[PDB]
Order: C-alpha cells, then sequence, then structure tokens
C-alpha cells in the first residue's frame, strides 16, 4: 500500500485564486509560522540545572570501570582473561601468577580508557562479575596518561562504587 | 572556471562554478575512512557487531539489524517471535531518530535552527529507550545474531507508549513551520530533480527512489524479521525534487508510528535469543550451575561460533536507504570479507548529476536531501 | 521560565530611555526651563537673534514681557 | 486571581529559603530558587531535595555542600561530589533514597 | 596593597571572562558529534553557560575534536588549531580522538588528536554521554580559573 | 553641557547593543524550548560583560599580507557611522535638530557599505572577496527600496524633518494609511542589516563565508556593535515612522517611555523572526527586490503622488 | 559646532577601542597563523577572483536608478506648487520611466542569475 505525498490539483475557482493571492500578498502562512514559535516562549523550557540537576539514567547503564570483590574482600577475578579475549577493542591487558596463597589472580590487569568502546562485552563475559562497567561517567581528565588504568585504580573504583554498583546489579541480574 | 575548496561528517567539496551557476562537483570522501572492513578480518562475529552501530550513526540498531539478518543466514539459525518484535519496535524508533536528524539538520542547514532544537527533545526521550535496554544512548550493540542481547525492562513499553501518543503532534508543528513555508519550498522545489530511470541506473535507494514515483521498499517487497505482519504505507513522491523526498521522509515517521502502535500490541511473551547455546550465550544463572553452559559461555566468548562457509548479500530497508553487507565466511570464528554497502555512497556519487544546473546554495539542500552522513560513506 | 527574559529587557529597555530624557531636561536646563528653540527656516533665526539683543544678558531664551515696554 | 497567586509563590520562595540571604545564596550558587521537600542530607554536607509536580529531570536536585575533604565549594561545585548512594537516587536509577 | 593583590584581582576578572564566554569551535568527525548536539539541544542548553552553538575558527576560544581523526584529516585539524586565537584550549572528546579507541590498530587513523595538537581536557567514553561532554567544558571552566598568568608575569 | 549630552547618547547606545546579545539568546532560547544564558550573573544579566573583556583580551589576528590600513578603516567606518545615525532621532528630541534629518539618515546609511567592501578588499582572501560583493549587491539593492518608500511616506508628512513625523501622526499611526509601505520598510530593513532571512554572509554556512570572517577579537567585536546598533536604530526609525508616540511637551517622558516600548517591540520582532524561518538563496532575495518589492513601491509612489493632490490633504512645507 | 563635535566624538571613540584592541591583548604571531582561513586546506591556485559580469550589472543598475531617485526626491516640496497639474504629470512621467527601465532589464534577461 502506497500514498500520495505531494499529487494534488489546486483548485482554479476565483474563490481559491484570491485565497492564494491573499496569502501571496499579505504572507498569511508565513505569520502562521510566526505563532508556532511564540506559543513556544510561553512553554516550560526542557532544560535542566546541571550540575544540580541529572538527566535520569537506569541500572544498565555502562560507564567507567570497577573491579569488585565478594563480601569478605577477596578480589572476584581469578584472572580467567575472558574479558580480554572478547574486548573488541585489545583494551584490556592481563597478566597473573599464582598468588602467595597458591590463588589464581591476576598481577596486572590494565583498561586502556581510550581505547575501551564502552560496549560491555567485558562484563557479560566475566564469570564472576568482577569486571563491571560503573554507574560513573563523570572522570574526565586533563592528561591522556590518567585514563590508562591500572589494577590499582580499578580495584579503587570498585571501593568507591559499590555501594552503587552492587544495588545496579541486584535490580538486573534477573533480565541477564 | 572558478575552482573552490569547500569543506571544514566531515566533507571536502572540489566545486568549478561559472559564477553563481555550478559546472561540476567532486566530493573528495575519505576524511572519514578508517578500514573498517579491514578491522572486521580480525575479530569474532560478535567482536565484529560494535563496529556496525558507527558506519550510519544515527541509525545504530538498523545497522545492527541487518549484520545480524547476514550472519543469521549463514549460521542457518532464526530468531525467536520476541525478538523480532523487538527488533521491528527498535527499528522503527530508529527509524524516527534518523529521520528527525535527516530533516532538522537539512533544515538547519539551510537556515531554519529552532526546529532542529525541538525535534533534538524527542531523541533526547528516543535516546533513553536506547540507554533503558542496552545501558548506551547511541552504540547499544543491542540486535546480535540470534536476536537481542537482553530482554526488555518492566514498563518500558509503557514510556514507550507515553512518547509515541505524544509525537504525532511534534510532527504536526515541524510540519507548520516548514511545509507550506515558501522560504522553505523556494529552496526545495525542483531542486535535485532525479528522474526514475536515472536513479535506478546511479544505484539509488530509498526515499531517492520513491521521491521520483518508483514504488519500491524492501520492508514490503522483501521483508524481514515481522515487517509483513504490519499494515503501513509507503510515501510516493511524484516531482522527484529536494521538495517531494522532504515529504517523504515526514510521512515515514507518521507510519513508524503507525508501525509501533502495533508492535506494542502485538508483542508476544518468549525468550529473546534463539534457545541454541552454540550461537548466543547462556543465560548468566545456567552459566553457573549447569557443566555445558559453562563450556558454552566459555568458548562463545573467548573462541566465537564457528559461521558455514559461505557468501551472502543481505540488505535492509535503512532509514537511509538500502543498508546491506556482503558477507564472506570461511567456516572459522572470524568473517573473511566483510564489504558494506552503504546506501549514502551511491547517492554521494550522484551529487555531480543532480547538482547539474544549480546555485552553489543549492548543493547544501541536496547534500541535505540524500541524508549523507560519512561515517557509512567512508567506513 | 518566560518572564526570566524580561530582566534582560528592562535593563535594553532603560538604556533606550536614558537618551531620550537626557536630551529633554539638558535643553529645559540650559533653555530656562522651556523647550529648545527650533530655528529650521531664517525667519525663525531671525527672531531668536533679535530675542538675543532684547534680553539684555546674551540669551535668546531670556523672554522679556510687558514690564521691559512704557 | 491565578495572576495574583502567581506573585504570591514568588514570595514565598523567599521565606521559604529563610529570608533573602538564604534566597540570593542559593540563586547566586544554583542559578535557581525553586523550593522543594528535603529528602536527606550526607556525610559531606550535600543536601538533597525533591518536588514530584516538577517535569522528569527537575524533580531532584542536589545542593552542593561548602566544603568537602577540605576544598572551599561555595563556588566550585562539581558534578562528581556526589556520593554513589545518594548518585543512584539523583540519578532516578531507583527510587528509594 | 602590595601590588600582588591588584594583580591577583586583575587574573580573576580575566579568568571569570574567559570562562563565562568560552565559544567552541566544533570539529564534528563521526558519531561523538551527535553526543556534541546534544549538549545544545534543550535539555543541557550549554548556551546558557555562554557556551555558544558554534563559532568560526577565528572567534572561536576551545577546539573540541568530536570524533576519529584520520591521517587524510589530520593537516586539516591543525591549520585550523594554528588559526585559532589566543588563548586557545582543546578537548578531546571520546575515545577516537583521545587515543585511537574502536580504531586504534588501523593504518588511516592518528591514534589520538593529541600526536597532532596540545589537549587540555580529554573526555571518556564512546561516545561520551551529552551530560559527560558538558562535565569536561565545565571541568575546562575551572582549569582557566586557575590561571596566574599576571601573577606570574608579575614575578618575573 | 552638550558634551554631556552626547555621551548620554553614545554610553547608552553601547550599553543597549550589549544587552540586546542577552536577550537575541534568551528570546531565541525560549522559543526553541531552552533557557539561554542565566549562569554568568542572575538570568544572565552579566554575560555580555563576560564576551565583552573576553573579546578584548583576545589576540587581535590580522593576516600578514592584509591591507593593514584597510583592515583597521572599515571597523572604524562601521562603528562611527552607526553612532553617527542617532544624533539626529527625535525621542522626543535630537540632539541636532536638522531640517533635512530623514535624508542625512540615507546619506550616512549609504556610506556604511564601504566598511563591507573595505573588509573584503583587505583580506586578501578570495573567500571572502565574494561575500563582499554579494553583501554590496545586497545592500545597495534594498537602499532602493528603503529611498523610494521613504519618499512615499513624506508625501504625507510634507518634510524631511524628523520631527514632524510625530505631528503627522498625532491623530493616527502612519501604519493604517500606509500598511503596504510598512510591511515593505520592515523586509527592506532586514535585508540591510543582513539579519534572516536575508543573512547570506553573516552566518549562512553554505559554502559561502562571511566579509568579516578574518576579524577577531576586538575589531570584531566593533563590527558587531556597528550591526546591532543599526538594528536598534532601524526599528527606532520605523516606530517614528509608522507608529508615532503623542508628544507631550510639559511630559516628554511620557513620549520616551511609550517610544521605546515600541522599538524594543520592532526591535524583539527581528528576533522573532530569526527562529522562525529559513534564509533566503542569494538569488531568490534579488528577485524579491527586483521583481516583487520595486514594482509595488514604484506604483505606491504614484499612488501617494497623487493621492494627497485628488484627496485636497496636501500635508503643509513646515 | 554641535554637529562637527558629533562626528569628532562618534569617529574618535571608533578609533579608540581599535587601538586598545589592538594593543591591550598579549598577541604571539608565526607563519601558520595570519594566512587565510581557507577552509583548512591550502590554497589551489595563485590567481584572484574571476570577474563575473553578473554582479557588475546590478551596481550599474542600482546605480542608473539611484540617479533616477534623486530626481524624485524633491517631490514633497514640489507638490505645494501652483501648478500642480504639469507638477503631477511630470512626477508621474519620472516613475513611469523608471517602471520602463525595470521592463527592460526583466525582458532581456539582466535579473537573471543562470548562466
Ligand atoms: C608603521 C605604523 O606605525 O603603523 C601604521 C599602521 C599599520 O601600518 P604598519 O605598522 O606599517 O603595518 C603594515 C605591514 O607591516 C605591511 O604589510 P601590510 O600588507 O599588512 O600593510 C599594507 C598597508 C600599509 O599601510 C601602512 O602601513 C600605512 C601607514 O598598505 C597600505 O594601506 C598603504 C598605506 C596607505 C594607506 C592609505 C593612506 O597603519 C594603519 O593602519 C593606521 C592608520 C590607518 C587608520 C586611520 C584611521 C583614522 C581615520 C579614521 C577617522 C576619520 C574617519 C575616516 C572615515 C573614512 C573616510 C575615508
Ligand atoms: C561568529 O560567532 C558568533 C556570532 O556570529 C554569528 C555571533 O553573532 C555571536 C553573538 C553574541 C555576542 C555576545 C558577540 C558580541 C559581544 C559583545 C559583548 C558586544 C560588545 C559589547 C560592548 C558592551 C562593547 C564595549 C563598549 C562599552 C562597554 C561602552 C562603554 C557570537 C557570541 C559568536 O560567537
Ligand atoms: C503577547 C503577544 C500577543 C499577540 C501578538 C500578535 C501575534 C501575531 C502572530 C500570531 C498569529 C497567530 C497565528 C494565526 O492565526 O495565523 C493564521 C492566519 C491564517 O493563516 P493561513 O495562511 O494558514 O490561512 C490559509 C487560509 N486562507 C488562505 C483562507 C486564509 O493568519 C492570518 O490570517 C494573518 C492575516 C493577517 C496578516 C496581515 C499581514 C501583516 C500586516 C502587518 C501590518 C502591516
Ligand atoms: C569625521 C569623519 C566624517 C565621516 C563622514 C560623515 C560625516 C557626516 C557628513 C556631514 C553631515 C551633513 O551632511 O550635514 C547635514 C546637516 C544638514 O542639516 P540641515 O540642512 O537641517 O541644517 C541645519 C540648520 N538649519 C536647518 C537651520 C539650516 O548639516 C548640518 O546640520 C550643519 C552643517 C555643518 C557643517 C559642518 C561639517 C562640515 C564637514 C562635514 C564633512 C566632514 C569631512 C568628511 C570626511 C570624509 C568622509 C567620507
Ligand atoms: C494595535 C494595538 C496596539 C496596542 C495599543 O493599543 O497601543 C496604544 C497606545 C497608543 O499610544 P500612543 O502614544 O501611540 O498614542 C496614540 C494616538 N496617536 C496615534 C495619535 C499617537 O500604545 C502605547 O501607548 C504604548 C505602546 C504599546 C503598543 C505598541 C505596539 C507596537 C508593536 C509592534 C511590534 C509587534 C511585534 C510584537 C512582538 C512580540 C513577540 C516578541
Ligand atoms: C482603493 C484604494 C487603493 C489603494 C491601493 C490598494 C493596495 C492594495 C494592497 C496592495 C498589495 C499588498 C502589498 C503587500 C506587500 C507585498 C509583499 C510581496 O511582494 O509579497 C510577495 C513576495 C514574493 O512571494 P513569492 O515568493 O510567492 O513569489 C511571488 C512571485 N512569483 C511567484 C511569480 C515569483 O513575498 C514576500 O514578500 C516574502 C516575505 C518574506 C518576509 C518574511 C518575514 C515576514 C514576517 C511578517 C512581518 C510583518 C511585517 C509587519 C511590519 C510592521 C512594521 C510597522
Ligand atoms: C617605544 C618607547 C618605549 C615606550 C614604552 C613601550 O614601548 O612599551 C609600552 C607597551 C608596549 O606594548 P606591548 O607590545 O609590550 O604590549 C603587548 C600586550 N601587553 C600589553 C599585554 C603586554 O605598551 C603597552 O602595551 C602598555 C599598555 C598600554 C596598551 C594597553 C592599554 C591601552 C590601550
Ligand atoms: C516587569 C515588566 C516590565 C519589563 C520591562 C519592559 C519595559 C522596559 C522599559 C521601557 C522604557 C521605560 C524605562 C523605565 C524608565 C521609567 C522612569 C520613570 O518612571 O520616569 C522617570 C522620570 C524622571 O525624569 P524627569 O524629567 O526628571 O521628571 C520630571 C521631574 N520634574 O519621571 C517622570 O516624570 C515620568 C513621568
Ligand atoms: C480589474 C483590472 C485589474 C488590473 C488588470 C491589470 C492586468 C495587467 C497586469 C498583469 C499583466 C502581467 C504580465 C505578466 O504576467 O508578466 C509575467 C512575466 C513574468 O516573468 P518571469 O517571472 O521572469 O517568468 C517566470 C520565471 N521563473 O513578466 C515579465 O516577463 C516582465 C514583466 C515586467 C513588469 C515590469 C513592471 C514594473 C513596473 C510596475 C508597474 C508600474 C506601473 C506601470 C505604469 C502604469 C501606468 C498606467
Ligand atoms: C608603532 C609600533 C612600533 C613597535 C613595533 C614593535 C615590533 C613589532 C613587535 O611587537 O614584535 C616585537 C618583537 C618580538 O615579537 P614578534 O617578532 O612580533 O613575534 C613574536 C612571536 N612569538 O621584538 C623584536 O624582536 C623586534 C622589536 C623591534 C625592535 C625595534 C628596534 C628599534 C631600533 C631603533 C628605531 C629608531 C629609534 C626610534
Ligand atoms: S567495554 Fe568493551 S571495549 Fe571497553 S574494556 Fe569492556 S569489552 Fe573492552
Ligand atoms: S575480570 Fe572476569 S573475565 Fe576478566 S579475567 Fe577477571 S574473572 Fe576473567
Ligand atoms: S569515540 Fe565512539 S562515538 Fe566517538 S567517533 Fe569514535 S566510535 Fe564514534
Amino acid at each position: 500500500t502506497y500514498k500520495y505525498v505531494n499529487l494534488r490539483e489546486p483548485s482554479m475557482d476565483m474563490k481559491s485564486v484570491t485565497d492564494r493571492a491573499a496569502q501571496t500578498l499579505l504572507w498569511t502562512e508565513l505569520i502562521r509560522g510566526l505563532g508556532m514559535t511564540l506559543s513556544y516562549l510561553f512553554r516550560e523550557p526542557a532544560t535542566i540545572n546541571y550540575p544540580f540537576e541529572k538527566g535520569p539514567l537506569s541500572p544498565r547503564f555502562r560507564g567507567e570501570h570497577a573491579l569488585r570483590r565478594y563480601p569478605s574482600g577477596e578480589e572476584r577475578c581469578i584472572a580467567c582473561k575472558l574479558c580480554e579475549a572478547v574486548c573488541p577493542a585489545q583494551a584490556i591487558t592481563i597478566e597473573a601468577e599464582p598468588r602467595a596463597d597458591g590463588s589464581r589472580r591476576t598481577t596486572r590487569y590494565d583498561i586502556d580508557m581510550t581505547k575501551c568502546i564502552y560496549c560491555g562485552f567485558c562484563q557479560e563475559a566475566c564469570p564472576v562479575d568482577a569486571i563491571v562497567e560503573g554507574p560513573n561517567f563523570e572522570f574526565s581528565t586533563e592528561t591522556h596518561e590518567e585514563l590508562l588504568y591500572n589494577k590499582e585504580k580499578l580495584l579503587n573504583n570498585g571501593d568507591k562504587w559499590e555501594a552503587e554498583i552492587a544495588a545496579n546489579i541486584q535490580a538486573d541480574y534477573l533480565y541477564r | 572556471n572558478l575552482t573552490l575548496n569547500f569543506g571544514p561528517g566531515v566533507l571536502r567539496l572540489v566545486m568549478e562554478l561559472s559564477g553563481e551557476m555550478v559546472r561540476k562537483c567532486d566530493p573528495h570522501i575519505g576524511l572519514l575512512h578508517r578500514g573498517t572492513e579491514k578491522l572486521i578480518e580480525y575479530k569474532t562475529y560478535l567482536q565484529a557487531l560494535p563496529y556496525f552501530d558507527r558506519l550510519d550513526y544515527v541509525s545504530m540498531m538498523c545497522n545492527e539489524q541487518a549484520y545480524s539478518l547476514a550472519v543469521e543466514k549463514l549460521l542457518n539459525i532464526r530468531p525467536p517471535p520476541r525478538a523480532q518484535w523487538i527488533r521491528v519496535l527498535f527499528g522503527e524508533i530508529t527509524r524516527l531518530l534518523n529521520h528527525i536528524m535527516a530533516v532538522t539538520t537539512h533544515a538547519l542547514d539551510i537556515g531554519a535552527m529552532t526546529p532542529f532544537f525541538w525535534m533534538f527533545e524527542e531523541r533526547e526521550k528516543m535516546f533513553e529507550f536506547y540507554e533503558r535496554v542496552s545501558g548506551a544512548r547511541m552504540h547499544a550493540a543491542y540486535v546480535r545474531p540470534g536476536g537481542v542481547h537482553q530482554d526488555l525492562p518492566l514498563g518500558l513499553m509503557d514510556d514507550i507508549y507515553e512518547f509515541s501518543k505524544n509525537f504525532s503532534l511534534r510532527i504536526d508543528e515541524l510540519e507548520e513551520m516548514l511545509t507550506n513555508n515558501r522560504i522553505w519550498r523556494n529552496r526545495t522545489v525542483d531542486i535535485g530533480i532525479v528522474t526514475a530511470e536515472d536513479a535506478l541506473n546511479y544505484g539509488f535507494s530509498g526515499v531517492m527512489l520513491r521521491g521520483s514515483g518508483i514504488q519500491w521498499d524492501l520492508r514490503k517487497t522483501q521483508p524481514y524479521d515481522v515487517y509483513d505482519q504490519v499494515e503501513f504505507d509507503v510515501p510516493i513522491g511524484s516531482r522527484g525534487d529536494c521538495y517531494d523526498r522532504y515529504l517523504c521522509r515526514v510521512e515515514e515517521m507518521r507510519q513508524s508510528i503507525r508501525i509501533i502502535s502495533q508492535c506494542l500490541n502485538k508483542m508476544p511473551p518468549g525468550e529473546i535469543k534463539v534457545d541454541d547455546a552454540k550461537v548466543s550465550p547462556p543465560k548468566r544463572a545456567e552459566m553457573k550451575t549447569s557443566m555445558e553452559s559453562l563450556i558454552h559461555h566459555f568458548k562463545l566468548y573467548t573462541e566465537g561460533y564457528q559461521v558455514p562457509p559461505g557468501a551472502t548479500y543481505t540488505a535492509i530497508e535503512a532509514p537511509k536507504g538500502e543498508f546491506g553487507v556482503y558477507l564472506v565466511s570461511d567456516g572459522s570464528s572470524r568473517p573473511y570479507r566483510c564489504k558494506i554497502k552503504a546506501p549514502g555512497f551511491a547517492h554521494l556519487a550522484g551529487l555531480d548529476k543532480m547538482s547539474k544546473g544549480h546555485m552553489l546554495a543549492d548543493v547544501v539542500a541536496i547534500i541535505g536531501t540524500q541524508d549523507i552522513v560519512f561515517g557509512e560513506v567512508d567506513r | 521560565m518566560w518572564f526570566e527574559v524580561l530582566p534582560g529587557i528592562a535593563v535594553m529597555g532603560v538604556c533606550l530611555f536614558i537618551p531620550g530624557m537626557a536630551t529633554a531636561r539638558i535643553h529645559r536646563f540650559s533653555n530656562g526651563g522651556k523647550e529648545k528653540r527650533v530655528a529650521h527656516y531664517p525667519y525663525q533665526w531671525y527672531l531668536m537673534e533679535r530675542d538675543r539683543r532684547v534680553s539684555g544678558v546674551n540669551r535668546s531664551y531670556v523672554s522679556k514681557g510687558l514690564e521691559n515696554i512704557d | 486571581m491565578e495572576l495574583l497567586q502567581v506573585l504570591k509563590r514568588g514570595l514565598q520562595q523567599v521565606s521559604g529559603h529563610g529570608g533573602l540571604r538564604g534566597y540570593l545564596r542559593v540563586l547566586f550558587r544554583a542559578n535557581d530558587v525553586r523550593v522543594g521537600t528535603l529528602v536527606g542530607e550526607d556525610k559531606y554536607g550535600n543536601k538533597y531535595y525533591e518536588d514530584n509536580k516538577q517535569f522528569f529531570g527537575r524533580h531532584r536536585w542536589v545542593i552542593y555542600t561548602t566544603e568537602m575533604n577540605g576544598k572551599n565549594t561555595f563556588w566550585d561545585v562539581d558534578g562528581s561530589m556526589v556520593p554513589p548512594e545518594w548518585h543512584r537516587w539523583l540519578h532516578c536509577m531507583t527510587d528509594d533514597p | 596593597s602590595r601590588g600582588e593583590y591588584v594583580v591577583a584581582k586583575l587574573d580573576d576578572l580575566i579568568n571569570w571572562a574567559r570562562r563565562s564566554s568560552l565559544w567552541p569551535m566544533t570539529f564534528g568527525l563521526a558519531c561523538c558529534a551527535v553526543e556534541m548536539m546534544h549538549m545544545a539541544a534543550p535539555r543541557y542548553d550549554m548556551d546558557r553557560f555562554g557556551v555558544v552553538f558554534r563559532a568560526s575558527p577565528r572567534q572561536s576560544d576551545v577546539m573540541i575534536v568530536a570524533g576519529t581523526l584520520t591521517n587524510k584529516m589530520a593537516p586539516a585539524l591543525r591549520k585550523v588549531y594554528d588559526q585559532m586565537p589566543e588563548p586557545r584550549y582543546v578537548v578531546s572528546m571520546g575515545s577516537c580522538a583521545n587515543g585511537g579507541g574502536y580504531y586504534h590498530y588501523s593504518y588511516s587513523v592518528v591514534r589520538g588528536c593529541d600526536r597532532i595538537v596540545p589537549v587540555d581536557i580529554y573526555v571518556p567514553g564512546c561516545p561520551p554521554t551529552a551530560e559527560a561532554l558538558l562535565y569536561g567544558i565545565l571541568q575546562l571552566q575551572k582549569k582557566i580559573k586557575r590561571e596566574k598568568r599576571l601573577r606570574i608575569w608579575y614575578r618575573r | 553641557m552638550f558634551m554631556i549630552n552626547i555621551l548620554m547618547l553614545i554610553i547608552p547606545i553601547l550599553l543597549a547593543v550589549a544587552f540586546l546579545t542577552l536577550v537575541e539568546r534568551k528570546v531565541l532560547g525560549y522559543m526553541q524550548l531552552r533557557k539561554g544564558p542565566n549562569v554568568v550573573g542572575p538570568y544572565g544579566l552579566l554575560q555580555p560583560i563576560a564576551d565583552a573583556i573576553k573579546l578584548f583580551i583576545k589576540e587581535p589576528l590580522r593576516p600578514a599580507t592584509s591591507s593593514a590600513s584597510m583592515f583597521i578603516l572599515a571597523p572604524i567606518m562601521a562603528l562611527g557611522l552607526a553612532l553617527t545615525m542617532w544624533i539626529p532621532l527625535p525621542m522626543p528630541y535630537p540632539l541636532i535638530n536638522m531640517n533635512l534629518g530623514v535624508l542625512f539618515m540615507l546619506a550616512m546609511s549609504s556610506l556604511a557599505v564601504y566598511s563591507i567592501l573595505w573588509s573584503g578588499w583587505a583580506s586578501n582572501s578570495k573567500y571572502a572577496l565574494i561575500g563582499a560583493l554579494r553583501a554590496v549587491a545586497q545592500t545597495i539593492s534594498y537602499e532602493v527600496t528603503l529611498a523610494i518608500i521613504l519618499l512615499s511616506v513624506l508625501l504625507m508628512s510634507g518634510s524631511f524633518t524628523l520631527s514632524t513625523l510625530i505631528t503627522t501622526q498625532e491623530q493616527m499611526w502612519l501604519i493604517l494609511p500606509a500598511w503596504p509601505l510598512a510591511m515593505m520598510w520592515f523586509i527592506s530593513t532586514l535585508a540591510e542589516t543582513n539579519r534572516a532571512p536575508f543573512d547570506l554572509t553573516e552566518g549562512e554556512s553554505e559554502l559561502v563565508s562571511g566579509f568579516n570572517v578574518e576579524y577577531a577579537a576586538g575589531p570584531f567585536a566593533l563590527f558587531f556593535m556597528a550591526e546591532y546598533a543599526n538594528i536598534i536604530m532601524m526599528n527606532i526609525f520605523t516606530a517614528i515612522l509608522f507608529l508615532g508616540t503623542s508628544h507631550n511637551p510639559h511630559m516628554p517622558e511620557l513620549y520616551t517611555i511609550n517610544f521605546t516600548i515600541k522599538s524594543l517591540l520592532l526591535t524583539m520582532s527581528f528576533l522573532w523572526i530569526r527562529a522562525s524561518y529559513p534564509r533566503f538563496r542569494y538569488d531568490q532575495l534579488m528577485h524579491l527586490l527586483w521583481k516583487n518589492f520595486l514594482p509595488l513601491t514604484l506604483a505606491l509612489c504614484m499612488w501617494h503622488v497623487s493621492l494627497p493632490i485628488l484627496t485636497s490633504g496636501i500635508p503643509p512645507q513646515t | 559646532m554641535n554637529l562637527m563635535l558629533a562626528l569628532l566624538t562618534n569617529f574618535t571613540l571608533a578609533t579608540l577601542l581599535v587601538i586598545i584592541a589592538f594593543w591591550l591583548p598579549q598577541l604571539n604571531v608565526y607563519s601558520e597563523k595570519t594566512s587565510p582561513y581557507e577552509c583548512g586546506f591550502d590554497p589551489m591556485g595563485s590567481a584572484r577572483l574571476p570577474f563575473s559580469m553578473k554582479f557588475f550589472l546590478v551596481a550599474i543598475t542600482f546605480l542608473l536608478f539611484d540617479l533616477e531617485i534623486a530626481l524624485l526626491l524633491p517631490l514633497p516640496w514640489a507638490s505645494q506648487t501652483a501648478n500642480l497639474n504639469t507638477m503631477l504629470t511630470m512626477a508621474l512621467f519620472l516613475i513611469i520611466l523608471l517602471a520602463v527601465s525595470l521592463a527592460y532589464e526583466w525582458t532581456q534577461k539582466g535579473l537573471e542569475w543562470t548562466e
């Protein structure tokens, strides 16, 4: 099924020809366009008062990265390198070795936040919910070096955003 | 004549002007060529998915859909019915996102600035639908070979209904500013006329064909997903100019609301990705309790699923025209070759023809009516 | 809201009002409290010059009435 | 009568901020003089307000503290000063403060 | 007085003027330009901070490099930067401009716009949300508020 | 005391221009569903001051291959003429009461076109010389209709004195007898000032640069002041011409309040129009002047020459 | 006198703002700067702008029309004469010839912009 957008024959009776002459001479349809912008002047603007107000987000938002812990304080990551294999941008670099107690843990865990495309595949791939993308989106830096995160930065983000990262995972894990 | 270098997406026009008239237009592209098609050869099929969000970065989920349809075809698997309805739902929301950008930035370029701000308060509300399903405002990567990543969050369909209940009024406000405006008509009527046969021979698609009366739309001639279970009308132009193509896009926005009103009422229950763990990853609650599910989660995210050897050309009716990928598989986890057919690549190549006998200020109108984004032209 | 545009308009309005008031009040201050004489044509200039010689002082805006004639 | 009630609401914002000084303070720090219901206050001094008659996006706001971790924030407020517990509520990721 | 007092207040005057009237020239190169257009859209309305929607290079104060910078485009981005009157600042928006991003290992991509021009603020994301970009601009205002051009001149 | 009078005119004009930039950004803001400047000072009131200081402490780039003499002359000519046109305006009392005030306004207005021409020459760009030629052809075309329209209205007033237009409208606004002329006068003052939808140079951004694209910092500010000083002056001229305010010699401030309100509304109508329409193609705004406005203006000049004679309503000469 | 003071004040103030607009700011010049803006790409030719005939005809058409307006300016004073019939005829003759001049350029494709 199709419809025509601009297939019309204007009427040629003197009533209609004089209407179009009035529009041409009296600028009637241009003034009608001024009435549409006059109405907006008297509406409430959609602007929010950032930074005192913030735009709404959801529990699924993908922001700054963070490495999480178990409730005991043990790191969740067991250096399986699934996030490093799936990362479409190759932004994750991992080195691991047995820990002093024999556990499988990382010695290097860097995310180049300038290669990362903030896609979330790393948290989908992770089998222990170690690497997540948190809700923070306000971490712009003054240098390129501050955006090459290492394991210490990522563990500091996790200890900094656990209160809010845990709540978001609680509100979305049933959809995963 | 006079040779000028216009430009600083970012484009470079090497134009030859005889006073006010354009004698030849010579677009220079590649200012945003990034080697997407070569990079995809080093990625798995899942890793290549975010690359398609970034080709036509105004119609993100339609690019994802075309790639998923191609991979699903080479896999020989079928997404479940609910996933297909979701893809059509967000395919039509994505059409609104693109047509607002196309119409309003087109108007902004020719001096009409106000409608851009009105309709970008509706895009900001449609970006909230993207963010609530995928977590990213623009590059969702939500549509994947096999279906969609996650199911809709509870209450999202009520908010899609509230939005679509008011969007018709916003289109009327847009039309009150442009459709019958004599200044807007003088900038678009009889500008960039393309004949039906030239449109086909030059490889045009979408409103470029339909603005010139050609009755073609892949959603109706070669349906995909569940587009054959929705009622909508295909707008058809008569003059073949910039103004007729402008009306086609504005009418297509109204037909998307018509389709969206049906995807909300006809949404079925069920799963949202193919129940085949050798293609789509298992649920996280079963990857942590079943040995088979853990092996398949491990392999799908490290090696990926192998696609049977073969080559397919799969196309969809993207908002900008026919978008398709020629995808070649060698039987491994990584595509051997992925040519991306961007509709704006053929349209831009026809700018030189469409600009014959027009003023320099009509080139801006012509580029706007082709709806060119250089992420997909350059790739 | 829209009435938050008025503070900028009021400042602009007051600025456009100062030139008109200043000229009105400066002329009266400089012409004995009356409007500055308008002399577009030589006849109007001739009388104004005559009023300058008749005032005793060298000022055309000082008026001499019947008390100056006997 | 409705136009007369507009000026009354504009006058009770001065009293709702604790006089002319409280009114001018929030006007120059936050460029906004709306009065909302106090939802809570965090350990750093940020005060969180809500007003559910405002359109979505403006129905929650934070008046930042004037001092945090030794930094004078009377003028130099920043969006990253919101602790995580309130960062979820202020961005409407939840309805529970 | 002390001399240092007059210079300190004059710095605040010119620092306040420069951060309250930031006129950006936006290099919309790829998707990140869309999120830059949503910061000009009504919800965030960057114009309300003194940041005009768009300005020509000769009257621009900050260059926002929003999108992938390819080798072909690299010479043209430097030319526009050289022609910006000083003081001039550069905000790198998104992964592609920050360090190359998704296309870091490409044969045709500049691995970070900081190879071509100095950068004052890096905004991370792919794309950064329109609010995360507005946070960068507001973070550039505070950087300009810390300038001590006259205090340093007074002590030369 | 006369030197005080001059300053009482110039300084407020430069302040009115400053806060017209604030109102333009807030009226356009609210007509676009947003707020506009409201952070720099209360309701943005300090924004013009920040923009002024910022511009004048920035590098004033002048290309090495630019004619310095003409690069400096153009802003001086533009602003100098912009302020000159304000001296004969009866608001209600002119600073300089001219017998030929109307003709003085036209004479100075036609000189301002040089600043556009000199600036284009001094650039040595050829991305701006074409812009200057396009801008100059637009401006001279539309001062043909301004002169003929203004001549037609003076045939109901009697003289070129600006104050006599107050007496003419002591019973009724000239917009009723001359609404056809007022319509074209309003559009002609939009095209003279290069205001949308006639801004093919200043901000077209359609493969066409502005004649002052090469200016930066203070020199750019001076061109901006001249352009905005003309927008207010043309709208003040329109108020006097077609919306005459009654003049009470005992309460002259009443005139200034009413006349100030009308001029503001007409000025805000310029801002209203910019937010509502796209922009004419360059060849279209020439066809508007030569094929539509000029034929109608000539006919209404014939009609307004013979109407007073055939109705026995010729105005007095003085 | 009053007029000369006004003009001197207006043009002296403009000159003052220009000098403080070139000396107050801190300058730093190099070859890459202080070049024509172009559009970010190098110039494609060391030749000046070609001469366009149409732009020359609008300037001449304005000039000839502007000269006929000079004759129409004294109409307000002309209507006060006792020979109104003669005055009215010559007023209309001038305007009609102005329209005939417009009609000639119109029909001879003098007002077009298509090469
Ligand atoms: C018995 C007494 C007899 C006395 C004489 C009777 C006279 C009868 C009426 C005369 C006709 C009316 C003439 C109106 C003017 C003609 C305008 C025209 O030419 O239109 C055609 C033109 C051209 O129209 P076009 O593009 O459709 O082309 C027409 C010609 N063809 C098709 C062949 C090419 O239209 C325009 O003027 C464009 C307008 C652009 C302006 C946009 C801004 C408008 C905003 C509204 C502002 C309102 C102004 C109010 C100012 C108030 C100030 C105080
Ligand atoms: S979000 Fe995507 S690109 Fe970024 S680290 Fe995770 S997998 Fe890699
Ligand atoms: S973060 Fe998760 S996926 Fe990555 S190495 Fe650690 S446990 Fe494995
Ligand atoms: S950083 Fe992301 S959004 Fe920005 S240009 Fe690169 S791929 Fe596009």
